[PDB]
RNA sequence: AAAUUCCUUGUCGGGUAAGUUCCGACCCGCACGAAAGGCGCAACGAUCUGGGCACUGUCUCAACGAGAGACUCGGUGAAA
RNA sequence: CCUCGAUGUCGGCUCAUCGCAUCCUGGGGCUGUAGUCGGUCCCAAGGGUUGGGCUGUUCGCCCAUUAAAGCGGUACGCGAGCUGGGUUCAGAACGUCGUGAGACAGUUCGGUCCCUAUCCGUCGCGGGCGCAGGAAAUUUGAGAGGAGCUGUCCUUAGUACGAGAGGACCGGGAUGGACGCACCGCUGGUGUACCAGUUGUUCUGCCAAGGGCAUCGCUGGGUAGCUAUGUGCGGACGGGAUAAGUGCUGAAAGCAUCUAAGCAUGAAGCCCCCCUCAAGAUGAGAUUUCCCAUUCCGCAAGGAAGUAAGAUCCCUGAAAGAUGAUCAGGUUGAUAGGUCUGAGGUGGAAGUGUGGCGACACAUGGAGCUGACAGAUACUAAUCGAUCGAGGACUUAACC
């Protein structure tokens, strides 16, 4: 289950060899460093940590910079691991590349969303309002929070509160275009997050 | 919308305990004598990343 | 974005065009922290706008800066000090001609003081 | 996009010259049809003489919108004003010829005979 | 990023297109493909608006056909039109002509400017 | 079948895709009726009821923007 | 029987939650089941269960859909959440009753719906402490939540069946409906420090050029951002154990028998596979890396007092935000503002010249201007400082 992780550069807009057009989000990621291999005899699982971006070194502090010392190329920013790969072409200190992926393969795509604040019931959860006229003051609310009997309000009743921020996952998500030189995966549709955000990218679960 | 019941005076001090004020971040004056803000002109010295403000 | 400083929009433009002509008088000036990042923008924009010298350039900053007289017993107005010795001072800088010096708040406001000072 | 309680153009001569919408069909509450699919549709005005009279449920079919169609291409057609085709429980118009031009997508589904009777298609 | 979005799409975008503005008349000749076919239909109208940039940008077209008004939105930068003529152009004050949809029967007068 | 009719959405017709309300006609008028006036009636009504042309966030279905509160800080500081 | 020192009624809107005596979908028995059609019964509550006309209406009747337009409980759910149409105050009138004042579960027109949320509750965000050191990261997952619905067409094939009409089970392929999640590249909307036109008056001494006020004066476009009606994606293929049912072998009870012993198969249902939260899971998990064992005292139960790794106070901000918080940065630096180069948007600036009597039009010139957009640049601001922060008990296996 092969995955790197980049971030989001923007939104492009690519012809596919016909009059048809395709919506692109551009991943600009960088070659992904291998940090460490967590194996079942010692970890109980399998899995594998990459890290993306270079770090200066007033940022990194000495915890990183031994835990990438351990098999150094720099310092790394985004540390994030993944599971459920086979072990012996994966070794320590390894590149992975944008070069592994192919423009026909099935991927998805899991960012952290944007951000709405505190951001109350019509927007948040979907739900419908109530008039603006015929007098009543009724409107951009709740609800109401449910029988009178059991003398409280029920668990998980949807209010308002804070919004986005949360990590999702798009499926089924198309490669179109993979650039080696200039390190870039191009993706058909829309992904999450703000530009310039981290996503990580994988083989998607068929 | 209406207290059914007072507030006893521990749930009243246990409410006010988050109600403190902390002390300003505060910083010895390079041109010295006084005490002054981060980031601020001294008030008696007039200075700020040294020289005189006039 | 751009603050809206707790009012309108004619309030915030006549506001600012009587804060950046009056700091064109002056040379200094005393203001809430906020207006005075606000302040450093807008004359900034004054400043590199008079610095050109054209009529084009001139016409532009009449119709932003009020007419207030600048200077006794020289009939010069803030148009005629800005252009002439301000950019005579400021050929030779780009970008930056503002300072924000903070200072304690206000004793009945409790709001950040703030100087502008021009170099 | 064509509502419930919408009064369309009718581009044929069958006699109908106004048009109120009853239910799009589709699914089992549909909000919208935006071109191509069949509406179920009330004469509410008529042409004097014609087959059809003032006041009689038929099923149409939309051909043109104000609120265009998006082609597969990414162009983008945009009629000025929404008309409409009567048809007879079955796939081909009662009307004996078409006035005005007709869309494409007409064409990507079996309406052969109502395409080759449109005067010019875009 | 928009150097590198320009790098990107500076290989595919379309360079044979003329210099025309908004409010100006045109043809297009796209290719339709009816049945397994490759022939080329005409589309003469004055240009409404143009919009965008990069390959994202689109332009429009609007022609008045038999006493309907259709208008037509391309993308500007597209392997799907084979050419595009200008015959006449226009004076116009106006980015976007959105007066003609409301304007019909030759008080839609595009004034030739010829240049 | 009315400001009066429970049976009652009386029956037929017009209007509407569909009309317990509306209009026109019949009269078995529970329980109209001639100064507690009967029946008409042009103009008039912030009256009541039914329909249509324009027009629209009233709605399908919500979205953004501005100001005053709300929220943070400084001052003063109640009530049921 | 509780409540009349007040327990607010019918209907509708907003929000749902449950039962199964199932309306659809799933799996089946029986048939007076020639095949989708049907009727009854069994298992099954996972999800779904439409817009309108009339009436104050639930309830009904009707039009047009749908696969279906379920029945009920929760103070005939929900009025410190909303509306007030009818009811159930004062006005007025019709029929009727009364000799009258008046009265009708008879009608009709009009008729003030108060409250700044203390405690539980629920939705979000923080501070503190804990986890026999102090930190920086990365996770295992007990345990929660969410999702879980279906049509149409083609082919299998006018094939099985049925002189005919009609018309399949099972299986593949495309595609849509309603919901859900994400994001502005497109279509659009908004876009009150963007651009342009223009009316009235007034101001900058006048012309030209501008400013103020008139909802942003109005009107035509519109950058960033937020956005749906716009775009992409989703509920799929599957695994285990079952429900009804179908069984295999097989005595009790030499036969027979799905049964007691054994053995299988079989649902949109249960548990996983999908997505998210999740070590306060006090049962405080695990991996990797860094500091590691310093000063005084009662001399040692242990105190206090400077530190290392690391954060913080303060400051520049946004991809975050009610404030805290999270994240990007703090002078060996690109965090923000400027300046320059650009993208986009308005659309042809001012000044001169020419044509004209003039309103005006052309040339200079895709010009001028430009708020949030992306690059370069140390020009101004993120200065000098201070604060918090480890030294580690008894037993076994085994070593200094």
């Amino acid at each position: 289950t092969k995955g790197i992780l980049g971030r989001k550069i923007g939104m492009t807009q690519v012809f596919a060899e016909n009059g048809d057009l395709i919506p692109v989000t551009v991943i600009e990621a960088a070659p992904n460093v291998v940090l460490q291999k967590k194996t079942a005899e010692n970890d109980g699982y399998e899995a594998i940590q990459l890290g993306f971006d270079d770090k200066r070194e007033k940022l990194s502090n000495k915890p990183e910079k031994g835990h990438v010392a351990k098999a150094e190329t720099a310092p790394k920013r985004f540390v994030k691991e993944l599971r459920g790969v086979e072990m012996d072409a994966y070794e320590v200190g390894q590149e992975v590349k944008v070069e592994i992926f192919s423009a026909g393969e099935i991927v998805d795509v899991t960012g952290v969303s944007k951000g709405k604040g505190f951001q109350g019931a019509i927007k948040r959860h979907g739900q419908s309002r109530g008039p603006m006229s015929h007098g009543s003051r009724y409107h951009r609310r709740p609800g109401s929070m449910g029988p009178v009997d059991p003398n409280r309000v029920f668990k998980g009743k949807l209010l308002p509160g804070r919004m986005g921020g949360e990590q999702i996952t798009v499926q089924n998500l198309e490669i179109v275009k993979v650039d080696a030189e200039r390190n870039l995966l191009l993706i058909k549709g829309n992904v999450p997050g703000a530009k310039k955000s981290l996503i990580t990218v994988k083989s998607a679960v068929k | 919308a209406v207290p059914f019941r007072r507030t006893s005076k521990m749930k009243k001090r246990l409410r006010r305990t988050h109600f403190k004020l902390n002390v300003p971040g505060m910083t010895e004056c390079p041109s010295c004598g006084e005490m002054k803000l981060s980031h601020r002109v001294c008030k008696a010295c007039g200075s700020y990343n040294g020289k005189d403000i006039n | 974005s751009y603050r809206k400083l707790g009012r309108t929009s004619a309030q915030r433009k006549a506001m600012l065009r009587d804060l950046t002509t009056d700091l064109i008088i002056n040379e200094r000036i005393e203001t809430t922290e906020t207006r005075a990042k606000e302040l450093r923008s807008v004359v900034e924009k004054m400043i590199t706008l008079g610095k050109r010298g054209d009529l084009h350039a001139r016409r532009q900053a009449a119709a932003y800066i009020r007419n207030e007289v600048a200077n006794e017993e020289n009939n010069q107005d803030a148009l005629q000090k800005l252009f002439s010795d301000i950019a005579t001072r400021y050929e030779e800088r780009q970008g930056g001609y503002t300072r924000i010096m903070k200072l304690g708040p206000r004793r009945g406001d409790g709001a950040p003081m703030a100087i502008i000072e021009l170099v | 996009m064509i509502q419930q309680e919408t009064r369309l153009k009718v581009a044929d001569n069958s006699g109908a010259r106004e048009v109120l919408t009853i239910k799009v069909l589709g699914g089992s509450g549909r909000k919208t049809a935006n071109i191509g699919d069949v509406i179920v549709c009330t004469v509410k005005q008529a042409t004097p003489g014609g087959v059809v009279k003032k006041g009689e449920v038929v099923k149409a079919v939309i051909v043109r919108t104000k609120s265009g169609a998006r082609r597969s291409d990414g162009s983008y057609i945009s009629f000025d004003e929404n008309a409409c085709v009567i048809i007879r429980d079955d796939k081909s118009p009662r009307g004996t010829r078409i006035f005005g031009p007709v869309a494409r997508e007409l064409r990507e589904n079996n309406f052969m005979k109502i395409v080759s009777l449109a005067p010019e298609v875009i | 990023m928009q150097k590198l979005i320009e790098d990107i799409t500076k290989e595919q975008l379309r360079t044979d297109l003329p210099a025309f503005r908004p409010g100006d008349t045109l043809r297009v000749h796209v290719k339709v493909v009816e049945g397994n076919r490759e022939r080329i239909q005409i589309f003469e109208g004055v240009v409404i608006k143009r919009r965008g940039g990069g390959i994202s940008e689109t332009f429009t077209v609007r022609k008045i056909s038999y006493g309907v008004g259709v208008e037509r939105t391309f993308p500007v930068h597209t392997p799907k039109i084979a050419k595009i003529e200008v015959v006449r152009y226009g004076k116009v004050r106006r980015a976007k002509l959105y007066y003609l949809r409301e304007l019909r029967g030759k008080a839609a007068r595009i004034k030739e400017i010829r240049r």
